[PDB]
RNA sequence: ACACCAACGGCGAAAGCACUCUGCUGGGCCGACACUGACACUGAGAGACGAAAGCUAGGGGAGCGAAUGGGAUUAGAUACCCCAGUAGUCCUAGCCGUAAACGAUGGAUACUAGGCGCUGUGCGUAUCGACCCGUGCAGUGUUGUAGCUAACGCGUUAAGUAUCCC
């Protein structure tokens, strides 16, 4: 189904685990096995983006617009 | 030699009672000759069959 | 003063002392007979035979009343567990069944720490 | 009610087969060394000792024999 | 056959004290089975084997303000298919009749050994 | 506070985590090509977590128990022992950021005998389901060859042979 392992579908998948993360994030705060967890996933996420900014301009951009995904710390 | 066939759970008391002492304490792998795997499962299943009073903390 | 055929023989062994304390199955005490109040003091008081002496003047009064069988009830790791026994036996009194009661925490209060002597 | 050790004296009985049966539950079931255990307070080090050294004494008296 | 799905897997086990009738523990059946039903369980397959002495005596305060001491016991057996989400009141549900002396709810594993 | 289970056993980044159960969730590992195609490793600054004691505010207070008091012992005893016993230990919301926070061993990768063990899985065999055997990985434990070391020792979980960063 399109690419599983595509740039933009990880990116994605990352994204969106990460999200659904905050709810438990937010009720339990306590919590910061899982925490460790999210800023590791978090930094996954962060790390593709900076990659396939450096091999393609175009799709890096039309990404992060796509995915609502907050705007490079590199500027 | 000895060996599970059947599931083994905290209903089946038969079970469960070889595995535990005079006293109803819990007898120890070493002993019982079981996988660590099966060995974990009794004990829990024992924990919850005498809270359920199924089997005796302490006896009579 | 009562006279009750059969009934229990509470015997506490502590390692300071040992209390023999004789009672009835509706949970009632009668008699009781403490190794301190047989004439012995601190040291000799945890000894195996002060216990001897305590056992035997319990059953004295309890034979006094006339009762026939007992239960012993043995609690606390002293010495007189093993001690007491022997006189329960040799006073010619029928031993019905001997349990030991000694409780056991499941877990619990911390106890007291360790003398350093 | 509760109990630990149960011995049921028979009319057979004689005073040193009962004490020695009795004496036989009481090591069995280990309740005087229990005793001596929970007198005092021990800190997590002196119950690694302990369960190293009494373990391995009956493991290694198991592995003799 | 038994195929939940998108629903988890459970077992519950009841103690209900021994001085009630056929008709009250039917009834408390229905009651169960409809919370349940209105749940979302699909599947409930209830059982039941009663009257066993217990392991030890257990107590029970009442609404009354009964102390009661018991020695038997009634034990219903539960496998029923619920949502994960529906799980929370039943218990307490349970834990809150007078006539449920000891519950427990255990969620099923698949053994492999 | 969680006896037995408990084990020279399990997970965790470390601190640590154990009566039972349910729910929300973090990682791990293994087998398949299903996919992307170097996206890697480390990390100055910076951030998060971080035993116990301690502190602020509100609760809570059984046991234990600094301080404190009595009783002894002693030349003395502001100690050891005994009898009492307040903070504190517990919970909620925070601060503190230190420990022999120890494997006294920064991290990643490659490569170099074995023997005996365990935990997880996978394969073939054994029966057609439990072993069983041989093996493939991943971690974990004990002896030990080469080599290393001032010795002790370390030895595929290196303190060996090399490369990179702190
Ligand atoms: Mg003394
Ligand atoms: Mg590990
Ligand atoms: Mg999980
Ligand atoms: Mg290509
Ligand atoms: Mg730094
Ligand atoms: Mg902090
Ligand atoms: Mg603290
Ligand atoms: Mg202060
Ligand atoms: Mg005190
Ligand atoms: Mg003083
Ligand atoms: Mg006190
Ligand atoms: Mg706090
Ligand atoms: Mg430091
Ligand atoms: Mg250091
Ligand atoms: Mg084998
Ligand atoms: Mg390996
Ligand atoms: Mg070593
Ligand atoms: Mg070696
Ligand atoms: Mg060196």
């Amino acid at each position: 189904e399109e690419n599983k392992g595509s740039v933009e579908f990880q990116v994605f998948c990352f994204t969106n685990k990460i999200r659904r993360l905050t709810l438990h994030l937010e009720l339990h705060k306590k919590d910061y096995s899982s925490q460790r967890g999210l800023r590791k996933t978090l930094g996954k996420r962060q790390r593709l983006l900076a990659y396939l900014l450096k091999i393609n301009g175009v799709r890096y951009k039309e990404l992060i617009s796509k995915l609502n995904i907050r705007e490079l710390k590199t500027r | 030699p000895i060996q599970s066939g059947d599931r083994i759970d905290y209903r089946n008391m038969s079970l469960i009672s070889r595995f535990i002492s005079e006293q109803g304490k819990i007898l120890s792998r070493r002993v019982n000759r079981l996988t660590l795997k099966q060995q974990r499962l009794i004990t829990s299943a024992i924990k919850q069959a005498r809270i359920l009073s199924l089997l005796p903390f302490l006896n009579n | 003063a009562r006279k009750i055929p059969k009934g229990v023989i509470h015997v506490q062994a502590s390692f300071n002392n040992t209390i023999v304390t004789v009672t009835d199955v509706r949970g009632r005490v009668v008699s009781w007979a403490s190794a301190g109040t047989c004439g012995f003091r601190g040291t000799k008081r945890g000894t195996p035979f002060a216990a001897q002496t305590a056992a035997g003047n319990a059953i004295r009064t309890v034979v006094e009343q006339g009762m026939q069988r007992a239960e012993v009830m043995i609690k606390g790791p002293g010495l007189g567990r093993d001690a007491a026994l022997r006189a329960i036996r040799r006073s010619g009194i029928l031993l019905s069944f001997v349990r030991d009661v000694t409780p056991m925490p499941h877990n619990g209060c911390r106890p007291p720490k360790k003398r350093r002597v | 009610s509760a109990y630990n050790v149960q011995v049921l004296v028979d009319d057979n009985e004689n005073e040193e087969r009962l004490l020695n049966r009795f004496r036989r539950e009481v090591m069995r079931a280990g309740v005087i060394q229990e005793c001596k255990r929970r007198r005092y307070f021990e800190n997590k080090q002196e119950e690694k000792k302990r369960k190293h050294r009494e373990a391995a004494k009956r493991n290694s008296r198991r592995r003799r024999g | 056959p038994q195929c939940p799905p998108g629903l988890r897997q459970y077992e519950t086990m009841a103690v209900l004290r021994p001085d009630m009738t056929e008709d009250e523990r039917l009834t408390l059946t229905q009651k169960y089975e409809e919370l349940l039903v209105a749940g979302g369980a699909m599947y409930v397959e209830v059982f039941n084997r009663g009257v066993i002495p217990l392991a030890y005596s257990i107590k029970r305060k009442n609404k009354a303000g009964e102390t009661n001491n018991y020695l038997d016991g009634i034990y219903l057996l539960f496998t029923y298919f619920t949502k994960p989400e529906s799980i929370s009141p039943l218990e307490a549900a349970l834990v809150t009749d007078d006539d449920v002396i000891r519950s427990s709810s255990f969620k099923i594993r698949k053994r492999k050994y």
